[PDB]
């Protein structure tokens, strides 16, 4: 469950828009940005960045 | 896009920047009317917690050339008054990939801002012609945007072709344009914009809609575009264009 909304790689899928999203590393415990598509995406997808932090916080590669 | 040069100011008047509250660029679109943008479904669905598919959240960008001088002379702002996304367009699939946008107030027209010319539903652009793709996507997938506008030229495939690329997932909606060599592409940023063609006395018409891709500019991996003459009709329907 954090296997899949902090711990999954970031997604960036087929679709060709530009859409400014964040995801939680947690090789660093920090959340980056990415762009996604707009299709398709996994969990560790995020509109903001506090967002991110929040979800994922306290959160360890197992 | 991947592999193109700079646009040349106003050299494609047709081409919109879509902006999304607090977001920045998501998605191109073309002029089609005084009041009318055609786009691509996709961009324009709710997720995260945010309402793309809710007219209020966008500001189209017409006349536009470097995403950093968004005030220049000759660009036009414009809210939007109404999104429609194509009935059977599937999320899934990408099938039926193509939205209408009504201008909250109409487009002025200008040297930098014109309508680009719908083809008929009877219409081929036949595989093997160059065509333009142009936007502010990434020049490399994973990479970043363009700050200003981008062209590349690229082929129309054989349907059969594109279908054999992409086995199982290619309908009659959609149209394989690029080259099997790949290097040049459409990219993330790029979705919703027009391809555009050059046609027997010049003028140019919209082939398709920037949708979808297996990365940007990889081999055997061209774009995938909406076609535009099969909803010639549908466009009408709706706009009165
Ligand atoms: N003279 C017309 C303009 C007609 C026009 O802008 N045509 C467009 C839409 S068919 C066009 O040729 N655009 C594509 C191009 O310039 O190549 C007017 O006053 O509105």
């Amino acid at each position: 469950q954090t296997e899949d909304y902090c711990l999954a790689s970031n997604k960036v899928g087929r679709c060709r828009g530009s859409f400014p999203r964040w995801y939680y590393d947690p090789t660093e415990q920090i959340c980056k940005s990415f762009v996604y598509g707009g299709c398709l995406g996994n969990k560790n997808n995020y509109l903001r960045e506090e967002e991110c932090i929040l979800a994922c916080r306290g959160v360890q590669g197992p | 896009v991947v592999g193109g040069t700079d646009a040349d100011e106003g050299e494609w008047p047709w081409q919109v920047s879509l902006h999304a509250l607090g977001q920045g660029h998501i998605c191109g679109a073309s002029l089609i009317s005084p009041n009318w943008l055609v786009s691509a479904a996709h961009c324009y669905i709710d997720d995260r917690g945010f309402r793309y598919s809710d007219p209020t959240q966008w500001t189209a960008f017409l006349g536009l050339h470097d995403q950093s001088q968004r005030s220049a002379p000759g660009v036009q702002e414009r809210r939007l008054k109404r999104i429609i996304s194509h009935p059977f367009f599937n999320d899934f699939t990408f099938d039926y990939d193509i939205a209408l946008l009504e201008l909250e107030k109409p487009a002025e027209y200008s040297s930098m801002v014109r309508p680009i010319c719908l083809p008929d539903a009877s219409h081929v652009f036949p595989a093997g012609k160059a065509i333009w793709v142009t936007g502010w996507g990434h020049t490399q997938y994973g990479g970043t945007g363009a700050l200003i506008l981008q062209k590349g030229e690229i082929r129309v495939i054989q349907q059969t072709t594109c279908e054999n690329l992409l086995p199982q997932q290619i309908t009659p909606r959609m149209m394989c344009v690029g080259f099997l060599s790949g290097g040049v592409d459409s990219c993330q940023g790029d979705s919703g914009g027009p391809l555009s063609s050059v046609e027997a006395d010049g003028r140019i018409f919209q082939a398709g809609v920037v949708s979808w891709g297996d990365g940007c500019a990889q081999r055997n991996k061209p774009g995938v575009y909406t076609r535009l003459p099969l909803f010639r009709d549908w466009i009408k329907e709706n706009t009165g264009v």
